[PDB]
Order: structure tokens, then C-alpha cells, then sequence
């Protein structure tokens, strides 16, 4: 990327140290302690699946065991792991016998430390192969298939029905789709445990369920091979169980998932305690897969007025950007979101949306960036709404976007028709196609407005850091100083899952997939 | 499913769009939705539509202002020995549930969840001390009426201190709706369909018909 | 206009040199003739018209008369006032008396040459009143109402019936056209004569007549007033009696009218001899009556391959502007036509586009150039029309086009509904007021395509225009070096309406108009 | 008049496309026109319509280079006395007529138009020099049948020559048909509403037919 803004970059590195301070300053706390949510991924990691008799997840009964015994503090890996020595059976048949009450991890001699945590850490070593390995086996198939350098376009499906989303994915996979994202069911994320097994019927979309992400897998795995391309699968770690959905997408092997480090908690209303915690751990084992995430920008720009909420979405990538590294996700797979949003009849509107995703490009350079669409202005006049469409596009092939989520013509309407996606790409193609080097061709006027613009968005979302960073980010939320809304400290669900860690604790699997 | 345009030579009303309608099912199986109508003249109008009142968050936060004033602020929270919350958190939440932006992402209005398992004893100091416009009750389990007890204490409650008249109170779950709310004492029930904008726009008017 | 192409002017200034060479070698030939229509044009502006009997133009027949007798070289002007003098009726009634063989221009006495010339310059003296009195009927009407100084919209309207086309007009003049253009019957440029009175019935379009043009611009100025605006009307010059429709239009005050030095030759068969001296005068009418011409150079892109034939495209516009210029017709008058035509599925050709666009707004600087919409290209998909409609609004804005011929999102289906005409104002305000500043913003990097592109396109056409200048205009259409078409010094139609002058031949209405 | 879209599930053929027809008209007074048909898959169609064979030039064209390997040439004109010319240059010229553009206009054609009054004696003259593919005689006068005695005596010419199968013979005007034609010895005849594409879509495929 070169400086077509002209951008102070001694602002930018200002800026990017604050959200640095900002982000360090909240790992003292998270290393601190550990949450119910983290201990149950641990479980997962380990082997523990299936349901009991009233169909609740394993992983919830034997860390919720724990739990009332005052044991959580030193980490599900633990009694686990003492309970497999001195035992001897599978940490699956560990959590049916402990669902059937006919064990107690809490009663169980604890044998010495330095030799259960030795022996939690071999355990951890075989998972963390499986996932290793199936990292090799994307970078395997890249080079087989080869991949898009241009924007890869990201399609959307969801019936609520796995079945049926696969012959929507497979549809969409060979009408030309790149990634594909299963819609999850509408507040998944408020649930406190994972649906298990395949989902045939489900409110606003598909459940995220491990058996599901397995289905999806294989299907596109199938039609990938048929057009020889390695089409990319996207769900959404958000919520009360994020550590839990990425240790089991990163088994199923997922290739992007959404992963924004304040959208439980402001949108979402999940404690920041308890979403701070399990955000480092959710982002550790993505980065380790090889998983690229995506954050949640847009959230800022559907109903804020879009222009004047830019400096807040910069700032929010900064922030996102400073967590993802203290988790050792690197840059080019931070999938870092924004969003052509601000309303078409805004005079010049669309020079100030060039130049702001100009901007994040020029900041974020090794970032494969997530542009998205408009919605809120999308209306039922189909036409205006494809030209709208068209626009979007034009700046990502003008900035070098690199995930595309394509717009809909029928945006305001309905989830897409087999027509609605095949225009919308056509549309895509058309312009990337015809404007193709047209970001190289084009160049801005000396201090116009598009420079000017990116200027004061990074002078103000610099503004807005300082004072994030003077507060450190847990008062910042209290005060809604950020995105305009306020969250307790001690509000919220979620708090009663959070517990401090103490000095025996052990997560074997953040030193094998983290390790600094 | 069929898209389908056109323009009718009638001044834009909503009479017009029934026309719309009309001369949709009258060609061939229809259930009609008439996405876009806007005019071309004010003799004119173009049509789009699909074949085979709810206040908006932008109108009811107009309404808010040009007929009552002032923000209006709503408590709400799963009473009694309830632990189930998703439901309050689909009106409630920014987020909202399944499109429908929840009522805290409303501009004229500050909305405080006060999650689960809430005694109505303290759902009633709450709401008196933020002074509270509309009350969100949520009830799910409806073992042995348990629902249809807590609910009902907490109309005595409230009417017990003489406070009842000062709130619009709604309440909803699963197995509720609106003949079981009217007969307990509730000014109206949302059943598993209902959305946010439903409910804002039922307690916007019925604040502006009680403010007058 | 700033230098964005980083042009080289003194090549710009060369085959400027040539258009003026090769127009001024034509002209020799103009100057030493006269035609048919000429003189009919020299009839009407003295007041000669209605029919006769079998529906033929009057000045049609007082000018055969004039023919047959051997009179043409010496002018219609003379005859008509000479008859004036030793008669003293009208040149009305003159007309009806030469219809009812009630008279005979040749056999009256030839008074003094200077007497009747002088007459007949008294008489020009009476119609150029009228004529240039509505050029500030116009004036005052701007200065009034103001006029856009971005691009004005031009639509189109013909149901081949007037009293229809005026419904569709002012229905279009609200619906926010700048500029109305009623498309004439397909054809008419093949009549030797203008249909007289109001039309009724038309193939492909509306018929060109007087009265016609006194309808239209009694209606658009009713509407206009209504609006606050006045709606520019347009008609077409092309073809065998391009004077009269000139001075017609003239008399009735048509705001625009198409008029291309070598169309009627290249597309219609009709001689060149005679199409050169008809555009001669009829250029100098609308010069004289404020009128913007409008070129056809679109008519070289609807079927060739306009990523080829660009040079062509700049050569004529060249071509006309010099004639233009030869005729009196300044650079503010002159509508210079060019389009976007290129194949959607071309690579980066958007950007050759722009580039062409961009180099003909800064070789023309003071013209307010005519820029029209892809149609060839243009299929049943309406939704992909509408977006390549897009691209082309984009174009306009980016290089400040002034004439802007809005594109249908139905063009390939047929002319555009109430519905088709408003998607495509929407289509066009959006862009242009999304986007005002645009032109400002953008720049062109150093030497890369868009650069190189136009610079190439002027090479060319100067290399074209080096090679027509060395054989002359007449030869260069015998062999087909423009326009990949080859035609007959003498062959076409109308030749045999081609006089050479003789010796006491004089147009009143040339020094009164042109006056050098 | 009615803007239509929707997609059916057939592979993208003239099959599907009369399909489409067909849900067209049997929803609602119609005369459809599929404007658009493409494929979303070989099992998917999408379309495009509005309610209430003929080459094109560029097909016309390959035609002749896969069929015939050469560009053909025509010559026409408006035989005889007759001085109407707006007709023949309707589908000769480059321009030609409502859209439709003349034969000049085609890049596998060489059109020769001898304009009006073109005695038969100098039309075949003409003929045999630019080595014509195909003959175009334009009549419209029709007074005392002076044109069938004209049309008529250039078959007998052009016969008494030995030249008539050499070409494809042409005619029309606006008092001529395809039936006056026939019965007179030319080819085909053409009407007022035809143009150049009719024209050069039957030449085309008569040559093909001859020289096969
Ligand atoms: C998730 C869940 C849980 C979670 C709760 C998660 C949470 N954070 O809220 C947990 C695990 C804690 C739970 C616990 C229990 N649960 Co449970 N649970 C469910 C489940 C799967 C989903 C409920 C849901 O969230 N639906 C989604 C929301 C959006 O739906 P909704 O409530 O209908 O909300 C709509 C309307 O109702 C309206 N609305 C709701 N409230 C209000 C209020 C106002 C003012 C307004 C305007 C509108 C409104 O808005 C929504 C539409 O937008 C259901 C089964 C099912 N599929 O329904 C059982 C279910 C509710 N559970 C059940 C039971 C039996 C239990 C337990 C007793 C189980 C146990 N431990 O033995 C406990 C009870 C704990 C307690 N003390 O309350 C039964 C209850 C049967 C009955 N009628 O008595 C159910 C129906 C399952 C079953 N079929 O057996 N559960
Ligand atoms: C213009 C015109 C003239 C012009 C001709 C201009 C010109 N450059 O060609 C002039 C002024 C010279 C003229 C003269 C005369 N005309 Co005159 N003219 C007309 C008029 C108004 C229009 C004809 C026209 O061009 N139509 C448009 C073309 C596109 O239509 P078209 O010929 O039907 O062509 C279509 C098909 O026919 C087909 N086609 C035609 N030829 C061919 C050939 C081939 C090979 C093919 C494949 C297809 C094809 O293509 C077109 C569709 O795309 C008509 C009236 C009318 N409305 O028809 C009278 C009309 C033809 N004229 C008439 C007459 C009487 C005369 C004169 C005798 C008048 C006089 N002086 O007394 C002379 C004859 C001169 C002569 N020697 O031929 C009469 C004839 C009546 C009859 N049937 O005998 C007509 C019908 C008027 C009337 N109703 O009285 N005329
Ligand atoms: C009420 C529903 O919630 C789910 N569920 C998940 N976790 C629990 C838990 N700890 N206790 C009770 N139900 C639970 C079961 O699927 C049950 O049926
Ligand atoms: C044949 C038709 O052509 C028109 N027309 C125009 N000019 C002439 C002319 N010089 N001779 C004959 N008809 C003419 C008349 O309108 C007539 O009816
Ligand atoms: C909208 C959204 C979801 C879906 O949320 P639920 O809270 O599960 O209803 C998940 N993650 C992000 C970042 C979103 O923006
Ligand atoms: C297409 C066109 C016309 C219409 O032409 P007719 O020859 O009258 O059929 C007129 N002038 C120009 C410049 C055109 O391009």
C-alpha cells in the first residue's frame, strides 16, 4: 500500500500505542482469572462431548460440577486430567460417570501436581496436533487451488435448517462464492451452552453446533473439489460460549470466524468481565488454527449516523487490533470490518466513504480487510438499491478490500433468491472486472476533502483512545464514553461464570497454542 | 415467488397501493407485498411487489418526540424464581432479536434490563426509582401457574402502595398473550411472535392516549 | 480545465492545424456553390411557405421554377425581390402566382441589378430581426429562471404524434429534464422537402415540421414558466433540406438541433458536393441564432469497435469543429458528441473510458460537450443496464460533460415508460450528487493507462487527420480512409441539386449572419 | 404494460424460455416478451418478461463466414421510371431504417445502391460487373401496373441472357408482397414493414441453400 492520503503515520503509530495501552492494561485482568466458559473449552479440547438425559451438553455438567465444589479456580484440566490417572477411563467416560453421579472430582485423591499438570499436558498435546494438522490441510489445499489475490466475495445462507443450507452453500459455491457464512440462529449468543447435534429448524438462522460445522465442512469440501477452489466456511464465536464455538470450529476446521472483542458486551448486554476473558482465549486458539476473524464495525454504522460514528469504528479496530495481537493472532488474519453505510443522498457522501476505507487500508496494511455492504438505506426500490450495491463495490476494488460480503439488491426485503445472489455478483464482477487497476490509476488532489476527511477521522478516533486509555477500558464502558452506551461493571449476564484464578491453576493448552 | 413492477396513474396513497394489491392477485396466485411505491407525478405512482400499524424505530422515536416530550424510560426483567431471560433480551437488547433492534437502540428511550430472577418486591423499587414509564415483565415456566401467581402478586403489590395507574405494565413469554394479560391486571401480553417494535409501539401510544 | 492527461498541446495544436486545413480547403469549394436547398432555406427566411395543391411545399416549387429556367446560379434572393419591385406583392403571393402559373420570375424585367440587390437586402433585414430577437427572448428566459451549471439532462420523447409528444414532453420537463429532444421520423433526412402543418401519424418517430416546432415550443415554454425553468428543445438538421430545417427552426427558436459535417454523406448516401455546402449555411443559422449544435459521432461507435475506432471519433469531432468555426459558430455553441460504447466485459475499460472522456473535455475546454450512453451493448437485463448506465453518469461528473443524454435501463426493449425515464433521473442525480466534487478529488497517476491511453487516441487522430489533409476531404471519402466507408465524388444523393454560382449570385442572408 | 422477473427451475433453453412464456400469460391478460433468459446453473434459468427466424448483423454475418466463406455482394436500386429511392436506401443504407441497419452496414456484405431510375438494361449491366450475389429491385408506382411490365421484363432479360440463376432476385415496395413476387419469377418480395435484416437473414440462407 502506498500513502495516497498523505496520513500522518506518526499519528497513526500515537493512536495504535494507545489502543496498545489500552489493551495491555486489560490482560493484566484477564490473566487474572478464568471463566466458566474457558474451563468447558478446555473440556472440549480434551474429548469431553454428547449430552446427558435432558439434553445438556457434557461439557456443562462436569464443569458445573466443578463449579459447586469451589473447584474452578484451579481449572477443569486439572481434576480432569488427576481423575483420568488415578482412574484410568476417558474423560468422555469421566463425564458420564460424573453425570451419573457415580463419580467426584472433587473427592478423588489429587495426586501430585507437577504429575497431573504433566499429564494434562500430554492430553492437550494430542488435540492440538489434530488442529495443527488440519491448518496444513488448508494451506495444503490453497496451493493445490490456488487462491483469489483480488477481493474474495463472502455470501450468505440461512434457512435454519443445516440440510437445507447445504444445497444453498454447494448453490452458492459454484454460482461463484469464495466464503460462505452460515447465518447463526437469531441470540445464540445468550445461551450459556452449545446446542449439540444437527439443527433442522431454527429462528432467524441455523444453530452453531459442532455436528453442523461437520455437515458444512464436508459439503463444501465436496463441491470445492468439484470447481477446484477451497471455498472458506464462516460462523460466529460471539456470545456467552466463544472459546467453546472456536475450539469446536477449530476441530471441524472453519476457516473465518467472527470474533469482536466488545460486541457481547455493548450490543449484546454479556458482562465485560466475563467477555474480556473469554476473548483472549476464543482469539488464542483462532490464531492458532489459522483462522481469520472478523469484528463487528458495522454494529456502530447501522443506526448511528454513519458519518459521524467513523472515528469510532477506527478506533475499534485499533482496540480490536492491539487484543488479537496480545493473543498471538498475527496481522493477515485480523479480517478487521467497516462498512459503505452513510446515506446516498449526502452530497459527496460517497468521496467521504472512499476515503475512510482508503484510510483503514493505508493503516491496517497487511490486514485482509472486511468491507461490508449498505443496509440501512437499502430500500424496496430494487434499482436504485442494485446502484447503491455498485457503488460499494467501486470502492473495494478502488482501496483493495480483501473479504467482500456482497450487497443484495433485495437487501431491505429478503434473505437473497437464487437471482438476488447471481445479480449480485455479476454486478461484482462487472465492476471489479472493468475498474480493475483502478485504485493504481487513481490518485488524490493535495489537501481536498478525501485527504482531509481521512485526517480528521484518524485525528478524532485518536481523540477518543486517549481518553479510552486514561480511564482504561472497564470505566470507559461504565460511562458509555464508548459507543454511546453505558455497561456495569459488575451488570450484565455472565458475571457468576467469572472466577479468579488461583495459584495452582492451568490451562495446558494456552502454552502449546500461545507459548508467547 | 415473483418479482413484478409497474405504475399505476393514481396520486400515491395508500389506496393507490391497495390498487397495487389488487392488480397484483388479480394476476394469478398472490399473498401481494407491495415493497416499494413512490410517485412519479402526483398523478403518478411506480410499483414493486412480491407475490406466488407498527411504529418503526425512526417513527416511534418522532412520535416520542412530538407527542410526548421527553425520553421515556422503560424497566423490564424476568420476575419471581424465572431464570429464563433470552425473550426480555430479544426487546430489550441493542441487538434486539431476529432484525428487530431491541428498545436500548431507541434514541428516545433509556431501557434498563434487570435480567432474571427479579422478587417483584425490587422490580417495584426499581421502577420507582428510575422512574419508570413501562414495566417489562417476562414469565416462561408454567409448572403449577407459578407464572400466573408471581404475575398477579405483582399487581397486588403495586396496587397495595396505590402505584398500579402509573405505569403502562406489559408482560409476555412463551405462554402468554394478550386475553391472559387483560385478565390479570396488564395493560396487554406478547406472545412468542412479537418483536421490540411491537411493544414500542403499543406503549407509545398508550402513554400518549394516558398523557393526552 | 486543468491539465489531468499531462497532454502534449503542441501534438493537440497540430492536428487542430489539420482539421483547419483540410475544412478550409473544402471551404474554397462551398463558397464557389449553392444548392436547392439553399435557396428554398433563402425563400422561407423571406416568408415564402405553405403548399400548393398536391401538398408540395411552396418553396419547393418557386424554387423548381427558378431551376428549370436556368436561374438557380444567380439565386433565388434576386428572382424573388426583383418580383417584389416590378410587381409589389408579397413573396408569399409571389409563390402562390408562380403555383397557380400565374407568373414567371424568368421572363419578368431584370430591373438593376444593384436596385433589387439592395431590396433584397431590406427584406433579409426583417427576418434576421425576428431570428435574433429570439435569441434574446432566450437570454432574457436564463437570466430569469438561472441555468445548472453541472450536467444537464437530455431525454427523448416520440410517439410519432405531436399533440402525444407534448403530453410525454412536459410530463418529462417536470419529471426534471434539462433539455427535450423529440426523435424525427426514421428517415427524413431522405426527403427533398419539409412536410408542412402538425403531425399525427410517424414511423420511429415524429415528423420535422414548422409547425411542429411551434407546438413543442409553445408547450415546453408553458411548462417551463410552471417549473422556473426553460426547457431546451431540440430537433435534427441531418439530411437534404438541413438550411431550411435550420432556418425553421430558427424562426420557432429550437434551443439545440443535431448537426454533423459528414453524417448525411457516411450513413445516408447523400452526395458529399451537396452535404458540404448544406452544412455550410445551415451552421451558419444556428450560429447566427444562438443555437448549440449537436455532432453524431456516437453513429461511429454503435457498431464498429470503439476501443478501435477512438481516433476516428476525435478526428471528426476536430473536423466539425473547424467547419463550425468557418461558418461563424463559436466554441460555446458547439456540442461535440462522443459516447460511452465499449464492451462491459472489456478489462479496466472503464478506465479507457474515462480517460477518452477526460482527454476530449481538455482538448475542447470551451465546448460544452455532448457525451451519450451505451446501447449497443445494452441486453434484456435490465439490471445490469441500469449499473452500466452508472458507470457512464459516473464519466460525466468525472470529466464535467455539460450535455447529458440520460441512458434507459429498457434501452435495447424499447422507449422508456414514465417508469424507465424517473430510475434513470434517480439513477443520475444520485451519482452526480453522490460523487459533485469527484473531478476535483481525482487525479490520474503518472504515466499509467488512463495517461497513456488518451495520448495515444491523439496520436492517432492526428496521424488520421495528417493523411486526410493530403488528399483532401472529397478524396479522402472516395477511398474510405474515414469512417470505413468509401464514397462517390459524384454519386450520393442530391448532387443534381448542386449549382455552381455565377457571377451576380448573392445571399442576403450570409452577410447579415455571418458577415465574417 | 408489466415488468416481470422470477426464475424457473429448467436448463436454459427455448423450452424453458416458452415455459416462461406460458406462467406469464396464464397469470393475467398478456403477449409477453422474454426480454432477458439467462442461467444461474444448467438446471437454473433465470427471467426476465413484459405483458399486458431472423439473423441479427452480427449473426447474419457469421453466418456467412462459417456457411458461405466470403463476404457476397448486392446491388439494388429503384428500377425503371420510378424515382422513389427512400425504400431501397431504408435497407441499403449504413444507417438504415427504425433501427434496423441497411446492408451496407454488415461487414460480410458489400452493398452497391444505384439509387433511382435505373433502366433493367443498366441494373444487369451492374449486376454482372460487381459480380452480384444478390439482385435488390425497389418498385412503388403502381398506376397502370407500369411496374409489374417493369419487374416482369427484367426476368425476361435477365433469362434471355442465361443470367437469372445467378442471383437471388429480390423486389418489394409498398404495393408488394411475397405472393406478386413469386408468381413473377423473383425469389421473395417484401413488404412495408419489413427490413434489412429480413432481407439479409433470407439472402443468406437462399445462397447456403445453393451453393450447399
Ligand atoms: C434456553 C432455555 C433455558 C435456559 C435459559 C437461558 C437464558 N439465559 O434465558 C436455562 C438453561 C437457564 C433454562 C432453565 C430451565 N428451563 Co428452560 N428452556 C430454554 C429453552 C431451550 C429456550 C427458551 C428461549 O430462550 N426461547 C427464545 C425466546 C426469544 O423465546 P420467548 O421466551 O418465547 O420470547 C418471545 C415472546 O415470548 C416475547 N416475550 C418474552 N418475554 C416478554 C416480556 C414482555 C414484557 C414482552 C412485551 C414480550 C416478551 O419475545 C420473544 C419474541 O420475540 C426452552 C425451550 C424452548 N424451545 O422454548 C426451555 C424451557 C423454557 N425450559 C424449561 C424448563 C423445564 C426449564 C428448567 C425448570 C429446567 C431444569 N433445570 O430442570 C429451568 C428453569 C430455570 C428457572 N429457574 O427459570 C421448559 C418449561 C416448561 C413449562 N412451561 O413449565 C421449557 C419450555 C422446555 C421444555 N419444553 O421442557 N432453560
Ligand atoms: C416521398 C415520396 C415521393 C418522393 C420520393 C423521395 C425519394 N427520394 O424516394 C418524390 C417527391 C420524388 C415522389 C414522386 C412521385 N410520387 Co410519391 N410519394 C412519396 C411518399 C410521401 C413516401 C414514400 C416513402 O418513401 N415511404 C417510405 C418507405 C420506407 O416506404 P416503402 O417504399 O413502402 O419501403 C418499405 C417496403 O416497401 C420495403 N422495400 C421497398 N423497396 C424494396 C426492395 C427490396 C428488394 C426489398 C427486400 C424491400 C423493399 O422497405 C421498407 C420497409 O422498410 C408516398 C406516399 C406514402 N406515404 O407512401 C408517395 C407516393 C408513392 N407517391 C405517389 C406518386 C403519385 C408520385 C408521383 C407520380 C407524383 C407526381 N410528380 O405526380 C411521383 C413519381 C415520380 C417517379 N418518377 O417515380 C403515389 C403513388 C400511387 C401509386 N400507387 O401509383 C404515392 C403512394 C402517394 C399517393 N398516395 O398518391 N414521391
Ligand atoms: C431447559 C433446557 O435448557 C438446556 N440446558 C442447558 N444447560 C442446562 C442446565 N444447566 N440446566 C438445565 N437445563 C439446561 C436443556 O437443553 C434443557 O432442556
Ligand atoms: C408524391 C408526394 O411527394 C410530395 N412532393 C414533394 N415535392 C414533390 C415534387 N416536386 N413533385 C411531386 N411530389 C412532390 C407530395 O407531398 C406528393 O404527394
Ligand atoms: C449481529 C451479530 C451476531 C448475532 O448475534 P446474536 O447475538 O447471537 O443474536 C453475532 N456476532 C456479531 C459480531 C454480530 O454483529
Ligand atoms: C440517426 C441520426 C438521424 C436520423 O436520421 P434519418 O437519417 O432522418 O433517418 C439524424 N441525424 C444524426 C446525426 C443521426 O445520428
Amino acid at each position: 500500500m502506498e500513502s495516497k492520503l498523505n496520513l500522518d503515520f506518526n499519528l497513526v503509530e500515537k493512536a495504535r500505542a494507545k489502543a496498545k495501552a489500552i489493551a495491555i492494561d486489560t490482560q493484566e485482568f484477564i490473566e487474572k482469572h478464568t471463566t466458566v466458559t474457558v474451563e468447558r473449552a478446555v473440556c472440549r479440547l480434551l474429548g469431553i462431548d454428547g449430552v446427558d438425559t435432558d439434553e445438556v451438553p457434557l461439557p456443562n455438567i462436569v464443569v458445573d460440577h466443578i463449579k459447586e465444589n469451589n473447584g474452578l479456580n484451579l481449572g477443569a484440566a486439572m481434576y480432569i486430567a488427576n481423575a483420568v490417572l488415578n482412574t484410568g477411563k476417558t474423560p468422555q467416560e469421566i463425564a458420564q460417570a460424573i453425570s451419573a453421579g457415580e463419580l467426584d472430582l472433587t473427592k478423588l485423591p489429587m495426586k501430585d501436581l507437577f504429575e497431573v499438570k504433566t499429564k494434562a499436558l500430554s492430553m492437550a498435546k494430542e488435540t492440538v496436533e489434530k488442529i495443527k494438522n488440519n491448518r496444513s490441510i488448508r494451506e495444503s489445499r490453497f496451493e493445490e487451488y490456488g487462491d483469489k489475490s483480488g477481493p474474495l466475495l463472502y455470501v450468505i445462507v440461512a434457512t435454519g435448517n443445516i440440510y437445507e443450507d447445504i444445497t444453498q452453500a454447494v448453490a452458492a459455491a459454484k454460482q461463484g462464492a469464495d466464503v460462505i457464512a452460515v447465518i447463526r440462529t437469531t441470540g445464540q449468543s445468550l445461551l450459556d451452552y452449545v446446542p449439540y447435534g444437527a439443527t433442522t429448524e431454527g429462528f432467524g438462522g441455523t444453530y452453531a453446533t459442532q455436528e453442523n460445522f461437520r455437515l458444512m465442512r464436508e459439503a463444501l469440501d465436496k463441491v470445492g473439489a468439484e470447481v477446484g477452489k477451497y471455498i472458506r466456511l464462516c460462523n460466529y464465536c460471539s456470545g456467552l460460549c466463544m472459546p467453546e464455538i472456536a475450539a469446536m470450529g477449530a476441530i471441524e476446521r472453519l476457516d473465518v470466524m467472527l470474533n469482536d472483542a466488545l460486541y457481547g458486551i455493548l450490543f449484546r448486554d454479556i458482562n465485560m468481565q466475563r467477555t474480556m476473558i473469554d476473548q483472549n482465549f476464543s482469539r488464542i486458539i483462532n490464531g492458532f488454527a489459522g483462522v481469520i476473524i472478523n469484528t463487528g464495525e458495522d454494529n456502530y454504522l447501522t443506526t448511528a449516523d454513519a458519518f459521524e460514528e467513523a472515528h469510532t469504528v477506527l478506533a475499534s479496530q485499533f482496540i480490536n487490533e492491539q487484543f488479537a495481537l496480545l493473543a498471538g493472532l498475527p496481522e493477515e488474519q485480523m479480517g478487521l470490518g467497516h462498512a459503505f453505510e452513510m446515506d446516498p443522498e449526502l452530497k459527496n457522501g460517497f468521496l467521504y466513504e472512499l476515503s475512510q476505507a482508503q484510510m483503514a487500508r493505508e493503516i491496517f496494511p497487511k490486514a485482509p480487510l472486511k468491507y461490508m455492504p449498505p443496509t440501512k438505506f437499502m430500500t424496496g426500490n430494487i434499482f436504485k438499491g442494485h446502484i447503491q450495491d455498485a457503488l460499494f463495490n467501486m470502492v473495494t476494488i478502488m482501496t483493495n478490500q480483501r473479504i467482500h460480503l456482497l450487497g443484495m439488491l433485495t437487501e431491505a426485503l429478503h434473505t437473497p433468491f437464487m437471482s438476488d445472489r447471481a445479480l449480485s455478483i455479476e454486478n461484482a464482477q462487472y465492476i471489479f472486472n472493468n475498474m480493475e487497476s483502478i485504485s493504481e490509476e487513481i490518485q488524490f488532489k493535495e489537501d481536498g476533502l478525501i485527504q482531509k476527511r481521512a485526517g480528521f477521522v484518524l485525528e478524532k478516533a485518536n481523540e477518543l483512545l486517549e481518553e479510552i486509555e486514561q480511564l482504561g477500558l472497564f470505566d470507559t464502558l461504565e460511562k458509555g464514553i464508548f459507543g454511546g452506551v453505558k455497561r456495569p461493571k459488575d451488570g450484565g449476564k455472565g458475571l457468576n461464570g467469572v472466577v479468579s484464578k488461583d495459584e495452582n491453576y492451568y490451562n495446558p493448552f494456552v502454552e502449546l497454542m500461545l507459548n508467547k | 415467488k415473483v418479482q413484478l413492477s409497474f405504475t399505476l396513474p393514481l396520486k400515491n396513497n395508500e389506496r393507490s397501493a391497495e390498487a397495487a394489491k389488487q392488480i397484483a392477485l388479480k394476476m394469478g396466485l398472490e399473498e401481494p407485498s407491495v415493497v416499494m411505491q413512490q410517485s412519479l407525478d402526483e398523478e403518478f405512482t411506480f410499483f414493486v411487489v412480491y407475490g406466488n400499524e407498527i411504529l418503526s424505530m425512526e417513527e416511534t422515536d418522532e412520535y416520542i418526540k412530538e407527542n410526548i416530550g421527553r425520553k421515556i424510560v422503560v424497566v423490564g426483567a424476568s420476575t419471581g424464581t424465572d431464570a429464563h431471560t433470552v425473550g426480555i433480551d430479544a426487546i430489550m437488547n441493542m441487538k434486539g432479536y431476529a432484525g428487530h433492534y431491541g428498545l436500548e437502540r431507541y434514541e428516545m428511550i433509556d431501557a434498563y434490563n434487570l435480567g432474571s430472577q427479579v422478587a417483584n418486591e425490587d422490580f417495584i423499587k426499581k421502577a420507582v426509582e428510575l422512574e419508570a414509564d413501562v414495566l417489562l415483565v417476562s414469565q416462561t415456566v408454567t409448572q403449577k401457574n407459578v407464572h400466573i401467581q408471581n404475575m398477579t402478586h405483582l399487581i397486588e403489590l403495586l396496587e397495595a402502595e396505590g402505584l398500579r395507574d402509573r405505569f403502562v405494565l406489559l408482560c409476555g413469554g412463551p405462554r402468554i398473550n394478550n386475553e391472559i394479560a387483560k385478565e390479570l391486571g396488564y395493560d396487554a401480553g406478547f406472545g412468542p411472535g412479537r418483536f421490540a417494535d411491537d411493544v414500542a409501539t403499543f406503549a407509545v401510544k398508550t402513554l400518549n392516549d394516558r398523557m393526552n
